[PDB]
This record gives structure tokens, sequence and C-alpha cells, in this order.
């Protein structure tokens, strides 16, 4: 199914994303909060690790899938708990601690080789005894100061740091050549300007020797400058020296880089012979206009001295979501093959505001020359939630959610339509001074309406940067005898904008039917109270369609009493009388006593779990008859009804982990 | 900002390193500055320490001797002083006085002024191992150890016919001694004034030795000069970065 995920919204950490091609599952992985959140099968499966601390980074064994993940003073590493197989699964296996440093950058190299730099920039390997994975400090050393960034390569090359704001970077080579306790060789690397990003190029064919040259290192400056240093084995005699210089104009503000890997990956031979641009790595320069020219680099990897230049290759230009939200700084994991899915490069955007962008380029359109704006579409997102979600309140017309917590961190969010199925987006917060009890959402989402336990009935607009402004506001009186249970939205009798009467049902009857609006303050309506039938109003249940109807005449609410007298309630109310009165449109005797859940349709179904909450009964509100009895190993945990302006009703019974759909089917004359 | 953390770094990084270069740069001076076990030609020669004063070879140039061979022997040996390995001796001096004292240094420019004299002196070194010093080569040598520190080298070295002069080839990273016969002229391109009498080169005897013992001092300091190289790089760098 086109499932999409909100797993949680990322950190800012440099290292809080990263994209790894274990086995070529391209697994993805991120920090969130308190949680790693691992995708794994072309991003359609998801797995979650919960860890009582902030994580730091997180980084992926494209050897062996092993993932090491940085919090507080400490690392764990997981491992799939089984080694190969169709939906991988990651168990904790190992814990990192050497000193009383936040580990505040992280990585993975060779044969379960680690350099984890706090401050110090320890090295380590993990992976002993009949699976104890125990790890070996293999190396230690200080620092000028926390390392914000460090980056170690397979074999001889060992390591490189920059620390934040760092001019010059520390090159560690791998300089003793034996020994458990190698101590490492230093290297200044100068830079014009603080680092703002780097990386290794990649060759994992080397393997397992893991004895080779051209190691270049690829490392962008302040100064618009993208610069490629040449290293090579010499008996360490390299290297320390630019090999490459790219100065960006002045639009460009990106930086971005495709190995030869991917390409030889991508490209066939037939394919690869235009541009005929295999004989090195690709890079692509992009500014926030969009506007982005990509060029190939001339024996940027060819093990003897060559005069690396840049060459360009093609002038490409995408949408908006394409390149950057207007972000302040953008972090791009590896830009790595999707899978075994040929021709599309599963490009990443790390856009420091909650989201993260997933987009797959096609390679073959990105080289091309003679073509037109890039085709880059958005294929996934992901964010999440800040805190946590008590309930998730709908808009009738559907186009809006607002997901309330125990907490004043309430949303306003709107779906959003991907190229893969569809996801939210939050576009609002509606801060409360308390939690909300109830709620009601208007004017697309750009009105908010909403009672707290506190009792006060506060309007915010919504109308753009992400605040809500609270426009209007009012208390109630709170007796303690009698108490909110749902909040109806009542139709005028013409569509009206202006003013929304919101009906507080005060459990049996008393509806204070407030004149809510937002040009002028909210008022009160006496009529009318309902029949309480009993006394005491029993699990009511708003009727709401979820598409664009401007209807007025529609039963809103189905209350149901005890000895299972369910009835639905239509509204009627008059501006100029400031009163609304309540009739009975159905009043359907159910055979059900005590009902664990109840809901309706705008079509006039009506869904009813029993009290043992293992049975649904699907009855017809026109008709007063049982439409359909199901009996369900699992209680039903909810109720909810879809519609459309065509009648395509839906049902969806949500048990404890898994919701169920069901739908109409027709009767059919000669069959059962 | 500030690059004093920088400055600081060298004690937790140069410092647990340079004893491993002041030791081995100490491990082979020591070899310099002591007595240690050291047609065609004939015979050999050893150098004590950094000046020889032993020569046993003798010189087949054919243009030499006014045909003869120019065994010109050393009268029993005598005393002779050899400043190539004694700028080494000194460097190296200079470089450990440098290691103990500057290492504990507050300032670290002074700390980076000594490694990197230390270095300069140590690529003077291997330079001068890759060819012979300005004096010693025969073009300028004007027939030096071979003219009076060989028994009777007023004519095995000056003969009438034609002149013997013997020269030092130490362009091998060794010490070597070989000789070139030229005619007697000058009574341009002969020569001006080699020693007195300008001769017309006509014959060559170079050959070619090795050096035990110094063979090994210069490949110790090449690769001290190597890693020093990276040292004074990465410590000039925080200098330049303040």
């Amino acid at each position: 199914m086109s499932l999409n995920f909100l797993p949680g919204r990322p950190n800012a950490t440099p290292q809080t994303a990263c994209q790894a091609t274990w086995q070529n599952h391209t697994i993805f992985a991120y920090c969130s909060g308190n949680n790693l959140i691992i995708l794994t099968n072309k991003f359609t499966r998801l797995q979650t690790i919960y860890t009582q601390s902030d994580c730091t980074a997180v980084d992926i064994n494209s050897q062996n899938g092993f993932i090491a993940l940085s919090f507080h003073n400490r690392v764990l590493i997981y491992k799939p708990i089984h080694q190969i197989m169709q939906n991988p699964k990651w168990t904790q296996c190992c814990q990192l601690f050497h000193d009383d440093t936040p580990v505040n950058c992280l990585r993975w190299s060779s044969d379960n080789e680690l350099a984890i730099g706090s401050d110090f920039l320890s090295f380590w390997k993990i992976k002993d005894n009949f699976g104890v994975y125990q790890p070996i400090l293999q190396w230690n050393q200080k620092q000028p100061k926390p390392v914000y960034n460090v980056i170690i390569s397979q074999d001889s090359q060992l390591i490189v740091s920059i620390g934040k704001y760092d001019c010059n970077a520390k090159l560690w080579k791998r300089v003793s050549i034996v020994g458990e306790q190698a101590i490492f060789n230093l290297t200044m690397l100068p830079h014009p300007k603080p680092i703002t990003a780097m990386r290794w190029k990649k060759e994992p064919d080397q393997v397992s020797k893991n004895n080779t040259a051209s190691h270049a290192l690829y490392t962008l400056c302040e100064d618009k400058v993208l610069r490629i240093w040449s290293c090579f084995e010499m008996e360490k005699n390299h290297t320390v020296q630019i090999w490459g210089e790219v100065p960006l104009s002045p639009t460009q503000k990106f930086c971005v880089i495709i190995d030869n890997w991917i390409i030889r990956q991508t490209l066939s031979v037939k394919d690869s012979e235009i541009f005929d641009i295999s004989d090195s790595d690709i890079v692509i320069l992009g500014s926030m206009t969009g506007e982005m020219e990509v060029l190939a680099l001339n024996n940027l990897s060819q093990d003897p001295p060559k005069p690396m230049t840049k060459k360009t290759i093609s002038h490409k230009k995408v949408k908006k979501a394409t390149m950057l939200n207007d972000t302040r700084y953008l972090y791009l994991p590896e830009i790595q093959p999707y899978d075994n899915v040929k021709g599309k490069l599963s490009f990443l955007v790390h856009d420091l505001q909650g989201v993260i962008r997933h987009l797959l380029i096609d390679i073959l359109q990105l080289i091309n020359n003679k073509t037109e704006d890039l085709s880059a579409a958005l294929e996934h997102k992901f964010t999440g939630h800040n805190k946590s979600v008590q309930k998730l309140v709908r808009s009738s017309d559907g186009e809006a959610l607002l997901t309330t917590s125990r907490f004043s961190e309430n949303g306003v969010w709107y779906p959003q339509k991907l190229n893969h199925g569809v996801s939210l987006r939050l576009q609002n917060t509606i801060q409360t001074e308390s939690p909300i009890k109830f709620a009601v959402v208007h004017e697309l989402g750009k009105q908010v309406i909403c009672l707290l336990e506190n009792g006060a009935l506060q309007a915010w607009e919504c109308p753009t940067q992400k605040q809500s402004y609270l426009r209007v506001e009012t208390r109630l009186k709170e007796e303690k005898k009698i108490h909110p249970i749902v909040m109806l939205n009542t139709p005028e009798p013409k569509h009206s904008h202006e003013r929304h009467f919101t009906a507080l049902i005060f459990s049996d009857g008393s509806i204070k039917a407030f004149e809510v609006s937002l040009t002028r303050g909210i008022f009160e309506v006496k009529s009318d109270s309902l029949d309480i039938d009993g006394d005491d109003i029993y699990k009511i249940s708003i009727i709401d369609p979820v598409h664009q109807t401007f209807v007025s005449n529609r039963p809103l609410i189905s209350l149901i009493t005890k000895k299972g007298l369910t009835r639905t309630y239509k509204a009627i109310v008059n501006y100029n009388d400031r009163h609304v009165q309540w009739i009975k449109a159905c009043e359907i005797n159910t055979g059900i006593m005590n009902c664990t859940c109840i809901r309706g349709s705008s079509t006039g179904k009506l869904c009813i779990v029993n009290s043992t909450g293992k049975v649904m009964s699907l009855w017809d509100l026109n008709r007063g008859v049982l439409e359909y009895e199901e009996t369900f190993h699992n209680p039903i945990e909810d109720i909810d009804w879809t519609s459309t302006e065509y009648g395509q009703s839906i049902v969806s019974i949500g048990f404890t982990g898994y919701a169920l759909l069901y739908t109409q089917l027709r009767y059919d004359y000669t069959n059962n | 900002d500030a690059v004093k953390e920088c400055s600081w770094l060298i004690e937790e990084i140069v410092k647990p390193q340079l004893p491993n270069i002041i030791d081995n740069f100490s491990k082979c001076l020591e070899m310099l500055e002591s007595d240690q076990i050291f047609p065609t030609v004939k015979g050999v020669i050893t150098r004590q320490g950094q000046y020889i004063v032993d020569f046993h070879i003798v010189v087949r140039f054919p243009q030499f001797q006014r045909g003869k061979q120019v065994m010109f022997r050393m009268n029993t040996g005598l005393n002779f002083l050899l400043i190539q390995f004694s700028k080494i001796m000194t460097h190296l001096k200079n470089i450990l006085e440098i290691l103990n004292q500057l290492q504990v240094a507050t300032d670290v420019s002074e700390f980076v002024s000594k490694f990197g004299v230390a270095m300069e002196l140590l690529n003077h070194s291997l330079i001068l191992l890759q060819n012979p010093p300005r004096d010693l080569v025969f073009p300028e040598d004007n027939n030096f150890a071979m003219k009076e520190m060989f028994q009777d080298c007023y004519s095995v070295c000056e003969s009438t016919a034609h002149i013997l002069g013997l020269e030092l080839t130490l362009c091998r990273n060794e010490l070597c001694i070989e000789l070139r016969n030229l005619i007697k002229v000058t009574k341009l391109r002969r020569g001006v004034t080699f020693d007195n009498r300008v001769v017309m080169e006509c014959e060559k005897l170079i050959v070619s030795t090795s050096d035990p013992t110094l063979i090994s001092i210069s490949a110790k300091l090449n690769s001290l000069k190597a890693s020093m190289a990276n040292h004074q790089a990465n410590l000039v760098a925080s200098k330049q970065l303040s």
C-alpha cells in the first residue's frame, strides 16, 4: 500500500541523517529527539528505536549494515538481528563509553572501525568473541575544540576532522603500519575560510586489501570554493596539497557530489558513451533560485597525477521543492542509487526546519545537455510532531487536521499530495494556555475554535511563519456539576463564514450555543436544550462529512442511551433570534444496551460496537434496520466514517494495531 | 577568534613526537662524530668519524703520470680534516640543544624556529651528501689530499707530461676518491690555473664506492627531515592563522 510515515522531526545535527547502501537495501536513518528512525526497504518499512537521551549523530556501516548512534557521553551500536533477509531489523548489540564528553560527531568505516569524535577523536573497533562485538579503543587523542564534523575513509587514509568554524582540517593518517595502538600522523590542510562541508571519495572495489591511492578529499571552504585534495600511499608521502579548485558563482550557495560509483552502477556501457563523462565523478552546484550547473572532473581519481579540472556537463533548473525551501542550512547525505532501480538516484535533503526530502532524481536526465528544467519530483518527506498526539480533530471539509496533546503543543496540518501517496504538512501551531479538551476547525483551517479543560473558549486565526494569532477569547463558569462532552459546529441555514455558531453539549442537554466569530467577540445563545434521554448523555458521537458540502440540512449528533435508544438530532438555528433548536431526525431503537463505540455518516448509516467490543453492528438510520453484524476476535478501538458527494461511504474499524476498511456492497438479486 | 589553542596544541601533538625525532637525530649524529670501522684504481681508504686521516687508494688514469699508473700511496697516513661531516655534526648538536632547551619553551615561536633551523640543516646535509662539497669536487679541488697528503704526490699528481690531481667523489651519499689526468697546458676549456698549471683533461679514473656507516646515517637523516617537513608545516600553519 502507499503508506507514508511521519516518524519524528529530525534534529539539526550535521550527521543527524545518513543514507547507506548496505547490500543494496539503501538503508536510511536519522535522529529525532529521543528516537532513531531506520527506513529499510525503499522507505516502505520503518523501525524506530527508543533511547532516553537526545541522539546526536547516526551513521551506517555500508559493509555489514551496523548502525552507530551517538547520544550524551556514549554511543550505541545496533546490528541487523539477522544479517540477511528481505525485511531487515535492528537490535541493540553494543555500548561505547570513553570519557565525559558528548559525542558530537560519529562515523563508520571498514571492518567495524569507528571514529567517535567527541572532543578527543577516539578511534575504535568492535567485532569479537562469538558475537560480543566488544569494542577496543585502538587510539585516543585530544583536540583544540569539540569536533563539529569528522570523516573517516577506509584503510591507510584514516581520518580527518575540522571542529566548528575551523579553517584547517586536522588530517590524521594511519601512520603506524601495524599494531592495535596505532599512532596517527598529523597534517593541517589549511583553508582560506571555515569548512562548510567535506567528504571522501568512494572506492569500495579496493577491498579487502584497502591499500590504495587517490583517496581524494572533497572540502567546501566558506569562501564559495570547492576543493579536491589529492591523496596517495607513497609510503605516507601524500598528501596535504589541493589537487583542484572550483569557485562557485555568487548565485550558487550549495554543492553536492555524485561519485563514479553511482554513475557506474546506473549508466550502461552504451549509455555511458554520452556525454562520455564516466572517467571521473560529477559535481552539482545549485542556488536557492533553483538553477543549478552539473560538471564532471577530469581524471579526479587517476592513480598517476593528472591535471584535474572542472568540465561542465549541463545547466539545469528544478522547482522550489526540488532544491531548498528557503532554509538557512542544508545537510545533504551521500547521494546513492535507489536500490536496483537503474537510472534513479536517491537524492536527499535535510532542511533543518523539521523536514527531510527525498527526490529520486533521474541521472540520465540530470546530465542531459540538451535538456529542459530538472525533472525531480518530491517522493517522500519526513517530519513529525513535537511531543505526542493525545487526539486528532478533523475539519468536516476534511482539508485540515488539529493534533492535540496533553500539553499546549497543538498543531494545524494540511494533507499534502506527494508523488507517492499523500502525507500531512504542518502549517501552523496553536499555542494554548492549557490542554484543549475539544475543538473545531473552520475556514479551510485558517480559523480555529477550541475549548480548554480550563473552560476557556479561544479563537485563533492562522493566515500564514507558523505563528497562530489568538484573535478572540472568552470563559465559562465551570459549575462542576455538568460538563461539556462535544462541540458541534451547527451550520447556519445559509452558507455563512462570518460567524460559526458552536454548540457545547453540557452532558444532559444545556446546549451552550456560542455565536463565535473573529471580527466580533464571542456571544451566548439560550436556545436550546435537547432531550438528554435520561438526564445523562451516554457516549454521544458527532456526525460529519469529510468533503466540501455546504448543505445545512443534516443530522449532527447521533446520541445514544444505555437502553440502546439511538437518536440522530438535526440542528436548526436562527441568527436573528440568537437561539437554536434541536430536532430529532431519527430515533432508531438499537438492540444493544451498552456500546463500546458509536459513529455515523452523512449518508444515514451508523455503526455501534457492543459492550464487549468484539462485535460490530452496522445500522441504517433511514430504516432502523441492522444491515450488518460481524464478530471480531479483537476489541474495536474506534470507528470512523468517510463519504463523498457521490455516496462512496467507507467505514474504518480501528483495532489495536491495524484498521479494517469496510464498504457497502450491492444487494445481489440472484445470490447471497 | 584566536589561534591560542593551535599554538598550545604543539605540546599535545609535537611534544610526544619530539623525542622520537631528537633521539633519532642524535643517533645519526653520533656515528659521524666518532671513530668507527671503515684500467682501474687499487687500494682502499677509510674515514674516521668526521675527518678522514687514512688513505691507501691509487690512480690508473691513462693520461696521468705520462702513461704510468699514479700509485700515490699515502706516506703511512697523515692527519686530515673533513668539513662534509663536520657541518652535519654541528647541525645535529644544534638540533639536540634546541630540542633540549626550547622543548619546554613558553612561546611556541622559539620552538618552531629551532625546528625549522634543524630541518634546514638536515636538508643541507642531505644535499651535501647528494653531490660533493664545493672544495671537494675535482674542478674546484686543486688536487687537495693528492698533492701533499699522498707520498711523492708532487710527481705522482703533477707529472711533467701531465697532471694527475685526485678528487673526492662524494656524490653517491658516500665517501669516494678518484682522479682526472690532464696534459700540461697554460704554458679556457682545458683550464686557467689548475694547481698553478692548468692541464687539459685527457683521461679519468672515476671510481664509485659506498659508505657502510654513512649510508645508514644519511637514510635516517632523510627520514627525519621528511618528518620534520610536515612538523614544520603544521607548526607554521597555526602561526599563519593568527
